[PDB]
């Protein structure tokens, strides 16, 4: 839905809305990381020798 | 060479009436740049000073002949004149808060370096 | 001074060379993946 992950973490919130609406149900939102255990961290980085956000390797890795 | 010295009380004009071999024609009308010089030198001479120390110099002394030259400079009226155009160049040194023009050669010096590496 | 085989001069440019061009474009394309390849193993 941006560039970066795909996955949205949600919780269900009661908020009062003001502009001549009422009081609305709502999903707020809150912000995502990524992260693994040992074993899934093994196989992704043996498999990957792909190009990544930056892999870092040269001042040109950096731009990208 | 006086000229360019930055002398004009040793220019002589008095040499060039030695020939009159149609030389003598020539000198009518370089007593226009002499002129010329000392007015130049003195918009870059003066951060901003009195009309009567600048007159003398000029060897102007009628408002007539203030006006004639003042236009060629860019200077406004007569006796009044800006000399203060070339001095206010100097100064935009002391700008630092664009970043972009002011640093210089950013795009250049990064692209040769990723080269390199 | 001047070149010493003039027939092989003029005949050259329609013989060796235009034949050469195909095994070099292959030449240049080993060089762009040698470059490809050697940042790939950086990585």
């Amino acid at each position: 839905k941006d560039l970066g992950l795909p996955t949205e973490a949600y919780i269900s919130v009661e908020e009062v809305h003001d502009d001549g609406t009422p009081t609305s149900k709502t999903f707020e939102h809150v912000t995502s990381e990524i992260g693994a255990e040992e074993a899934e961290e093994v196989g992704v980085e043996h498999l990957l020798r792909d190009i990544k956000d930056t892999t870092v390797g040269t001042l040109s890795q950096r731009i990208t | 060479q006086y000229l360019m010295e930055g002398s004009y009380n040793k220019v002589f004009l008095a040499k060039g009436n030695i020939p009159a071999e149609s030389y003598t024609f020539f000198i009518d009308i370089l007593l226009d740049t002499i002129r010329d010089e000392i007015a130049g030198c003195i918009e870059k001479a003066y951060e901003k000073i009195l009309f009567a120390e600048a007159t003398r110099i000029l060897f102007f002394s009628t408002p007539k002949k203030m006006t004639d030259y003042a236009k060629k400079r860019g200077w406004l009226l007569g006796p009044n004149n800006y000399y203060s155009f070339a001095s206010q160049q100097q100064k935009p040194e002391d700008s630092t808060i664009p970043s972009t023009e002011l640093a210089r050669q950013v795009i250049e010096y990064a692209r040769q370096l990723e080269m390199i590496v | 001074s001047f070149l010493g085989p003039e027939p092989e001069d003029l005949e050259d440019l329609y013989s060796r060379y235009k034949k050469l061009q195909q095994e070099l474009e292959f030449l240049e394309v080993q060089e762009e993946y040698i470059k490809d390849e050697q940042k790939n193993l950086k990585k």
